């Protein structure tokens, strides 16, 4: 015998590579709203249909934390964002000195909004016009150079003009299926219960994910895909302090939110047909901003969650703690539901310590023991922390009522010589890279290579 | 998994076969190379490298030989310092994406080979019509 | 109306004369489908479609046969509940165009025949240049 | 000058050698003829050209015959009147180049002659396979 090089197209192998996929929406949004839809204009209109190819007695190295695709999430998403924000009216004529005074005076659940007026601009560029808003706290900040006076501005005249988000925009989390350009394949695993981490038994090819939400929050996930059949806890890697935990969830605890005080809007004038839009009057009652979580269900998950985490820290008593300081932004779980950008304090929910009893206190008994969150609203949001990123919310006129699935738990742990039997773990101030994170975590992207080559023992013609 | 309507239409579904059985499936492979504001750029970027790495693997197969033939011998002895395994463990126990892993060495020795090869064989081809 | 220098080069332009006489002109068709701010990316999906229009074509002549022939034979005999017609009808009766109306129905049957016909092909003579 | 390894990678290396040397080395332009904000569209636009140029060149070599041989014979004579020389000067005391200055008068005449003498080869093979 003797043995000849033979050359084979189309061969079955592949590499890992950094390429730039595509998104591909379930084409639902496109009729005028495929340019309303943030998250859906820089997409096709397709039927993006996740495909059936488990690969047999494959075994693949995936990762979590090492993945590329998330930068792709990342970089698309702000620069489909701020793309959307440039034709919007810049609120630059509205810097002006306003003055104020209290709603109603009395207590911060009416005191949260300033009643306050200015000049503005008419069309008629000689002529200002008196006018009035309602604004709330967080927005304004007293202008200094006098006695503790009624003078005010808005927070932002000191850093950028922020653009007024156009109307016809909608935030709404309509989900994304990310796919590879030809030439280019995503695996998956199948295999669930997965670590993030190291070799996947059971793998397909599809072209495109399934429908992946680009919901943006802290302190809490929302509408993320639960788990297949237990609570699966993941990190970069749990012996540095400073690595998150995301507490990815079995069971949906379900969260209830509103603004329930009823809001009017109004539009002024602002040079050459361009309105702004603000609070003119709260018809009625004032009652409170509020969330509610049944506390027997999130008692449940609390145990639940201590049970698994505490396999990483065996024998160990587990304390949930709240956030340890800062801005809104940093301190209180976000959202943006109706419209409006919430900002709930959390400091109540992650309560108590759990132990390695873990018994089912709450009885099969009904209850209703509602746990219930104080939450801020904002107009002004400096976006993904970008200054120059940073828009005004028109207001939603009547009342904001919002129900959701929740969570794959953002917490960090907290840890050291005061320890012994016990360690603390803490809401985190995730990244928007950690929300994506928690769905991509199937995938990975490798490029096909063909153009094999072997022995056969044949020979040329002549 | 294996289903000649689909297995490498979402590409790759044959790559646990070994290497013998997988030999039936390139063409699944071969015929799906090539389906179809900044965002445009992104597109067009991505539609003219996937036409480039088709063209330079069809250049290549042009100029060593065969021209479109997916399978083809070639006159390149198979040397020593390669022939580390019997053919039947090749074709009968290894994947493709196995073997690949001995071969990813030392592969541009072959493709030095191959092209040489076709050289001298247009030469006296040139020859024998030249008499003919 | 025929004229092998532009009957193609503004395309069409035998499409009257029936399927036997136009067979001589299909060169000035092939020569031509590959002739050559907001509107740079007009023209750019203009470009690159038409490039994956032809190498599509090129990659599926490829596969069943004939690499580059423009016309050939390939082991497929042609089933009776297509054969509603004599050969004098289809080479001396009826246009391409008018063709196209019939066998515009079942093609994909067609293309998973002729693809398979290939593979069986090569791989009866992989064997014999094994022996070879 | 000449060294397979380089010589048309950076492109021309051989244009010096004579014609019958410089034959040896076509293979180094051919797998070099497809390497690789506003300043996006100037390179789409360098890509797509350089795809289109090497396309429309291999749809020549396909249609007059031979789709990837890079040397052929043709079965069209040479006229005397661009038989101006003897065959020893032109494959041994020319330069490439300097044949290019005779034979870019009148080459479109060649390309008529190459064009049709395939149609009547594949008229007449296809009259032997209707036989085989
Ligand atoms: C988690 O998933 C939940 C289930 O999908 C989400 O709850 C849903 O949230 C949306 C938020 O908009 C609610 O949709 C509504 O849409 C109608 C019609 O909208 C059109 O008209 C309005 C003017 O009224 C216009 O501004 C729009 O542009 C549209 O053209 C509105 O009239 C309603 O007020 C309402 O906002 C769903 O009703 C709601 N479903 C449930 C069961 O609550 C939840 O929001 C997700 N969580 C997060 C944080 O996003
Ligand atoms: C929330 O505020 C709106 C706006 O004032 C209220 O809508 C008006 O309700 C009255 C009484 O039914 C109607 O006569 C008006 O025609 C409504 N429209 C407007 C534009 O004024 C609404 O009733 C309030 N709802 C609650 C529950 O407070
Ligand atoms: C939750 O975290 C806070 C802040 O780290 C803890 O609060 C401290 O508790 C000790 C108890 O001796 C006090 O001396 C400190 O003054 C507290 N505040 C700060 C800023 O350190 C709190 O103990 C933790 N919760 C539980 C129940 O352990
Ligand atoms: C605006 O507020 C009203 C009144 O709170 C909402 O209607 C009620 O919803 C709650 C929670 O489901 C119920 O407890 C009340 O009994 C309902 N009241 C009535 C009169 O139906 C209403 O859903 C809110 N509107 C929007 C658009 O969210
Ligand atoms: C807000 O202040 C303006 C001052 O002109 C007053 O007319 C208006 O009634 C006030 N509105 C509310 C709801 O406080
Ligand atoms: C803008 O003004 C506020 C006034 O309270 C201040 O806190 C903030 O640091 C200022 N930022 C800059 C960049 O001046
Ligand atoms: C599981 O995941 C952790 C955190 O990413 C990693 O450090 C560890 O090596 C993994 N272990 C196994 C058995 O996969
Ligand atoms: C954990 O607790 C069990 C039961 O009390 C005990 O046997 C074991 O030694 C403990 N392990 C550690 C690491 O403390
Ligand atoms: C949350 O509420 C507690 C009282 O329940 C209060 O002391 C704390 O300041 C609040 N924290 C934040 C971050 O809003
Ligand atoms: C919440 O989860 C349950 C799981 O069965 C599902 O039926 C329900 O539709 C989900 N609701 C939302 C709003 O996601």
């Amino acid at each position: 015998e003797n043995l000849w090089v033979t050359v084979y197209y189309g061969v079955p192998v592949w590499k890992e590579a950094k390429t730039t996929l595509f998104c591909a929406s379930d084409a639902r949004a496109y009729e005028k709203e495929v340019h309303n839809v943030w998250a859906t204009h820089a997409c096709v209109p397709t039927d993006p249909s996740p495909q059936e190819l488990v690969l047999g007695n494959v075994t693949e190295n995936f990762n979590m934390w090492k993945n590329d695709m998330v930068d792709q999430m990342h970089e698309d998403i702000i620069s489909l964002w701020d793309q959307s924000l440039k034709p919007c009216v810049k609120l630059t004529p509205l810097c002006v000195t306003l003055i104020c005074s209290d709603a109603t005076v009395k207590t911060g659940t009416v005191e949260e909004m300033k009643n306050c007026s200015f000049n503005t601009t008419t069309e008629i560029r000689d002529k200002e016009k008196k006018e009035y808003a309602l604004f709330y706290k967080p927005d304004i900040v007293p202008l200094s150079e006098t006695n503790n006076t009624s003078e005010y501005r808005l927070i932002n005249c000191n850093t950028s003009a922020c653009t007024q988000a156009c109307p016809k925009v909608t935030f709404e989390p309509i989900p994304i299926h990310y796919c590879a350009p030809a030439g280019y394949a995503i695996l998956k695993c199948n295999d669930e219960t997965f670590n993030g981490t190291g070799p996947c038994s059971n793998v397909s090819t599809v072209q495109c994910t399934h429908g992946i939400r680009p919901v943006v929050s802290t302190q809490l996930l929302l509408n993320g895909s639960l788990a297949e059949k237990e609570i699966v806890i993941r990190s970069e890697n749990l012996t540095n302090n400073a690595k998150i935990i995301i507490v990815h969830l079995h069971t949906p605890v379900e969260i209830v939110c509103t603004r329930p005080n009823n809001n009017t809007r109004k539009s002024v004038r602002i040079g050459p047909g361009q309105t702004f839009y603000a609070t003119g009057d709260i018809i009625g009652d004032i009652k409170q901003a509020h969330c509610n979580i049944s506390e027997e269900k999130w008692n449940d998950t609390l145990q639940k969650v201590g049970i698994e985490l505490q396999k990483h820290f065996p024998n160990k008593t587990i304390k949930y703690n709240q956030s340890a300081g800062g801005d809104m932004e940093i301190t209180t779980h976000s959202f943006n539901c109706g419209g409006e950008f919430f900002y709930c304090n959390t400091s109540n929910l992650f309560n108590g310590t759990y132990n390695g009893t873990y018994i089912s206190t709450n009885s099969s008994a009904n209850s209703t023991s509602t746990i219930t969150l104080q939450c801020r609203i904002k107009q002004i949001i400096n976006m993904w922390q970008g200054v120059g990123r940073c828009m005004y919310a028109p207001p939603i006129a009547g009342n904001i009522t919002c129900r959701s699935n929740i969570t794959g738990l953002l917490l960090t742990r907290d840890g050291g010589t005061n320890s012994n039997e016990t360690e603390t773990f803490r809401p985190a101030g995730g990244d928007m890279r950690d929300n994506w994170r928690s769905e991509l975590y199937k995938y990975k992207v490798v490029k096909i290579e063909p153009l094999g080559v072997a022995p056969t023992r044949c020979k040329r013609r002549v | 998994a294996v289903g000649i309507g689909a297995v490498f239409l979402g590409f790759l579904g044959a790559a646990g076969s070994t290497m013998g059985a997988a030999s039936m499936t390139l063409t699944v492979q071969a015929r799906n190379l090539l389906s179809g504001t900044v965002w445009g750029i992104k597109q067009l970027q991505a539609r003219v490298l996937a036409v480039e790495r088709y063209l330079r693997d069809q250049q290549l197969l042009g100029i060593w030989g065969c021209s479109g033939k997916l399978i083809c011998c070639t006159n390149v002895p198979w040397n020593s310092s390669w022939s580390n395994r019997n053919l039947s463990e090749i074709w009968d126990n290894m994947t493709w994406l196995q073997w690949d892993k001995e071969i990813s060495n030392y592969t541009q020795i072959i493709y030095g080979l191959l092209e040489e090869s076709q050289n001298q064989q247009e030469k006296n081809e040139q020859d024998l019509l030249a008499l003919d």
